[PDB]
């Protein structure tokens, strides 16, 4: 016989608890739910062989390379705290499995296909060790959040946005007059909603038109710089690069696009034209849910979150914690360090997996954004501190008179909690304190207060870390 | 003329603006002063009162600078600012002092 | 007070269980876990207020248009068999709300944020009514099936494929030897890897020429068509299309790409490409599990299909039921109707939820890949019929004789199935006997058999259809 | 400086006024107010008094916020408005008041 | 394309046609439409009012800037080029676009109400 | 030089060739008869043997015509096709004579 | 036509090929059989004699297979070959049987 034909055990070949990871090695967490019956280094061996260099049966055209070499290797299996039917499974990758700069081969590979194997009921991908020989190879954030400070020429609190509402109807001069109207009252920034792209209703150069009339019409007006995220998700790539560059050709210093939606090719793609062309990206998580919802199969956030700080962009949505969607507190503080430290250690209560180096790659802003009011500001820039963008959508258009009103009241009780912090007050302490010392001279904010007092989204959590 | 940060709150006083100086230091940051009477949003270098206090100990030596300029450019928008040589950017800028033609 | 502030219940406004869609509307079912304490109707009036045009608060804004015009309405609730926590809503999307031509604009809305919501623990989208007024605005599969089967002068039998293994690590003129041996063998496609893109161990022109090099050979030599689908799932659009373009220049057929880890607004662009340049285009659903493997949460894969079958490709993979990878047999004979046919009735007993359309849209080759044998043959003939292409990797690289004994044995067993089928034998029952027979005269597929009996997968199904 | 519709006839008496009020009303439009001192072909977006009267009922009650725009406004252009949310843009939009300087 | 010219049918008027929403949805439609139309204008409440510029034919480029900024500064909303002035010897188009784009921002700055000249 | 459908199994006897026919039939496809000097991967359009079969009922309808064409043309392949309007393509096509020098 | 590594010197006989071969298995390559009847610059990709000798201990071993391989292809050029995989790549190939019509 030429060679040892037949089907053998992936732990045969994929299992090597004995492994020492390299520095320069792709490290990944795997939660995996082995079928009764498979043993769960066996599932575990499947999931690195299916996602490295094997398959179900042996092949001679192995010997034509270096096996030894390329293969990704199971180094670690462990049990989940108060679950004995799952598992971590710790998968070590060459660096040079992956194409350089290509966040989408990464995932053809370590995402590709092991999720839907027989032998796996269930599969979740925790977190990956990036190395920072892979991480020079993509270029990051187009600006990152100190020069995008330096770009705005604001400094010492969070940044204000807001959604456009409601989401989808509105025509374009409609738009231009609610974008005008909010950012003239205080807001930094006003937004397309993900899913306002080009439509009946409203097509997307009459909007872009009549929206940055309303912009430089507020910066004006107000004297401090203002933003329109418009929105460039699009079909095709061509109808993307359209949109950013009419963005671009009006003056626009920020565009957004739905990353995931619009996927990491045309991401990348826009990405780089954002780097070079001068335009701050602002990146909205539109479909993560999808994936990263479940806390036993999918991918979770904090690992979407290196993907694209990887790719690059200026801002990304990374939940509130306090508002309408769900948002671990725990996990959330942990990958908003992800996004904006240049460090950071391995912490279980946080479920960061692995020790994460940036090699100075900039920062992002983190966007707290959705089911948010007045009375979370103390909270949110609590969690979040100075480098921090905080949308209020409903929270602006909401307020009993108007945009200009609601935009307002969430500029003032801003800067009373940041005025309140920098002077050493307990701001969670005193948060509703300082809000009604505001509301003494800001009607506007009175008048949000009110309408929103005792509005809570308090809920089980479904995305927990393990007890 | 709005000027960013705390510029939606009632003036500052000097008790206020020396608190937000307090908290620049105490954080180990470099307190400045800048002025100008070009303070709309193309303006993205006010004049500098000095260098930053790269040596200052403690906020009443900032707030004698101060007064110092605004004595000095008493027709100018006057900006306390606070910077961190380590993520190399402003970690704060305010107006502490507007001009009578406001 | 200019109009009524503060937060209403989503139901209010969104719950309409009178609604008779309109046969324009797009239709979405969502099986939903509401948490407790969260009416049913209230957690699918939210779903549908928050893929459509509402917030958390009351806008003035929605008086600016037409509120009722334009808000998706749930209009039927359901509960699941066999769980009292769980229900199907029926929810309607007027047709103006969606981008023409625009999967990504569509996914932004329908599972954009929705799946993220505190007061929803759990959520997937089962099937959408895709009506036939929104199918005109897209190309459909560059080519499709009875086009590809002209193209390729092909008839009367499932066309063969395989994918080069082991998955990474050969160089480009190895991965020249290996399809040569396989397309010369009797395959009439050999495939890169999933995750071959541009790696070190082989840049991707280099494997472009070598691999043409032994398509054209084979071609020459056997007197068959032949193809090998070239990856051109790459970082950026540009990257994209200079590998596909390089495959046009040199005269392949046949492309591949991951359309989803790729993205689907590049996937639009590339398909757009492929009928422009006459290149036929296999699909590769790579990460498809991450969001459609479990029955409580995601999107099942029936949708993805519509969907890629609307953007436009040539080949589909849609699993192999008794292979390595989970496929559920009702609900996949249910989705290769949806991919073939030009009107699929509603089926309960495979996951159709809604009557589908095509209005002469072309149908989409199914593939079926992933840990079948030449044993599996009479079984995949039975399943698929005739328009599938069936693929063999391991199996036909595992042969002990190597690959072109391999591939012979695989055309060898297909044909034989076809020919017992055509006579009017029942392929099922005789299956075995229809290989044995054929074995008794090619020593090739006997060696095949001898390799792989009595290996199978069977397992128990993760996602099931409701009892 | 002309004001689009009906800026070529004479200047619209309180009584003329009102009867275009009443005909926003009577065709089920909502009646707005916008007023400006930045009149020209350059500007899309008169400010808004208050909001389009969603709620009004009556051609007094608009009435009635048009003399209050005056009063706190008696330097600019005022403008009513009629707006159909179902085409979804204005039906109407005449200056009813002029500044002394026009 | 042919049915109508057939000998065995004397005469052929095609009266209307149902068009349906399934194939309207493969075209784009106007540009723009009324109401946008009407908001890039800033115009409502009345209808717009244009004037096609005389004689037909034979004005020269600055002779047609004039009578439009005549036209357009009296209270127009529009003028045109006639149908059938397209480029010709007595005007070449380049010339006209030129005196008459002149013509329609000087009536634009003078009047305050956004011109047009349908080149 | 392989033949696509059934090239990889032993040459069809006359009985599996008419096998094949009768699938054709049952199935309510046309079949018909194809044949060509020049069979390799170019040449998308043998030459036909009279027209496809539409009103053939019977298997032996087409064998006839089979055994006329080889007669006609025995330095020629030969090949069985099924054809189906609706779908509008040939759901089946396969060599039934090879020449001597094949 | 020369066909590369050795093909200016003079042929080699079975033992100048069987220490060729046994240069192969000294450094723990890869012995192969490759043969053609196209040898030009056009072609890549010779023919496969069985697979390289991945369990080939012996240089007999493969002299026994090159006159097998010879026995059924004497119209052939038969190239005796040399692979290592953690390289990836042939570290020698060379002619060891040219047919008569050479
Ligand atoms: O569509 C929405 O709901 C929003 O516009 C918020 O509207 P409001 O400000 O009116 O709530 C944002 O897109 C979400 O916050 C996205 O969720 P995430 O930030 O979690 O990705
Ligand atoms: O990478 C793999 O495993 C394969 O190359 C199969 O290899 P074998 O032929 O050697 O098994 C295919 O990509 C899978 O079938 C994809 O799964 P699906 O078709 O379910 O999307
Ligand atoms: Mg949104
Ligand atoms: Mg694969
Ligand atoms: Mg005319």
């Amino acid at each position: 016989a030429a060679y040892e034909a037949g089907v053998k055990e992936y732990r045969q070949t994929y299992y090597d608890p004995d492994y020492t990871p390299k520095d320069t090695d792709i490290l990944a967490a795997f939660r995996i739910t082995p079928q009764p019956g498979v043993p769960p280094e066996e599932a575990a061996a499947a999931v690195a062989a299916e996602s490295s260099t094997g398959t179900w049966t042996t092949v001679w055209s192995d010997l034509l390379t270096d096996l030894d070499r390329y293969k990704a290797r199971c180094y670690r299996i462990e049990p989940v705290p108060g679950n004995d039917n799952q598992y971590i499974a710790y998968i070590a990758y060459p660096l040079d499995l992956f194409e350089e700069g290509s966040i989408v081969n990464l995932m053809s590979s370590i995402v590709g296909n092991v999720f839907g194997f027989k032998a796996v009921r269930a599969l979740r991908l925790e977190d990956m060790r990036i190395p920072v020989a892979y991480l020079k190879t993509f270029q990051g954030p187009p600006h990152g959040i100190q020069v995008e400070r330096d770009r705005l020429n604001k400094y010492g609190r969070p940044l204000l946005g807001c959604t456009i509402k409601p989401k989808l109807g509105l025509s374009a001069k409609n738009y231009g007059r609610v974008v005008y109207e909010c950012l003239r009252g205080g807001l930094d920034f006003t937004k397309d909603d993900e899913n306002i792209n080009s439509q009946p209703f409203m097509r997307w150069r009459d909007r872009f038109l009549f929206v940055m009339e309303a912009v430089h019409k507020a910066e004006a007006e107000t004297g401090e710089r203002k933003g329109h995220y418009l929105n460039v998700t699009a079909p095709t790539m061509e109808e993307m690069y359209k949109r950013a560059e009419f963005a671009k050709e009006l003056g626009s210093r920020i565009i957004m696009v739905d990353f995931l939606t619009a996927g990491f090719t045309a991401f990348t793609s826009l990405s780089k034209w954002c780097r070079e062309n001068g335009m701050l990206l602002h990146l909205h998580r539109a479909m993560h849910a999808v994936i990263d919802r479940q806390p036993n199969h999918g991918i979770h956030f904090r690992v979407l979150a290196k993907w694209l700080r990887m790719v690059g962009g200026d801002h990304i949505h990374t939940g509130t914690v306090v508002g309408k969607l769900e948002g671990d507190r725990a996990s959330t503080l942990g990958f908003v360090d992800l996004l904006r430290e240049n460090y950071i250690p391995a912490d279980p209560s946080r479920g960061i997996y692995f020790d994460q180096d940036w090699a100075s790659m900039p920062g992002v802003f983190p966007v707290a954004s959705g089911g948010i009011h007045v009375w979370h500001m103390p909270e949110l820039v609590t969690i979040f501190g100075d480098d921090a963008v905080l949308q209020f959508g409903g929270g602006t258009l909401g307020h009993p008179w108007g945009n200009a009103a609601g935009a307002t009241a969430n500029r003032v009780a801003l800067e009373a909690v940041v005025q309140a912090r920098n002077e050493g007050r307990d701001i969670l302490a005193e948060g509703r304190e300082i809000l009604k010392e505001a509301a003494r001279w800001s009607p506007e904010l009175r008048a949000a207060m009110e309408t929103w007092k005792d509005i809570k989204f308090e809920f089980e959590t479904v995305d927990t870390l393990d007890v | 003329m709005h000027t960013e940060t705390f510029s939606y709150l009632p003036p500052l006083t000097d008790e206020e603006i020396k608190k937000q100086v307090e908290y620049i230091l105490k954080n180990g940051w470099i307190p400045g002063i800048e002025y100008t009477d070009e303070p709309g949003p193309h303006n993205s270098y006010w004049s500098f009162w000095k260098l930053p206090f790269f040596n200052a100990e403690t906020a009443e030596e900032v707030m004698e600078e101060l007064e110092a300029c605004r004595e000095a450019n008493p027709d100018c928008y006057i900006k306390i600012t606070g910077y961190d040589n380590i993520r190399q950017g402003q970690v704060l800028s305010f107006v502490a002092y507007r001009p009578h033609h406001h």
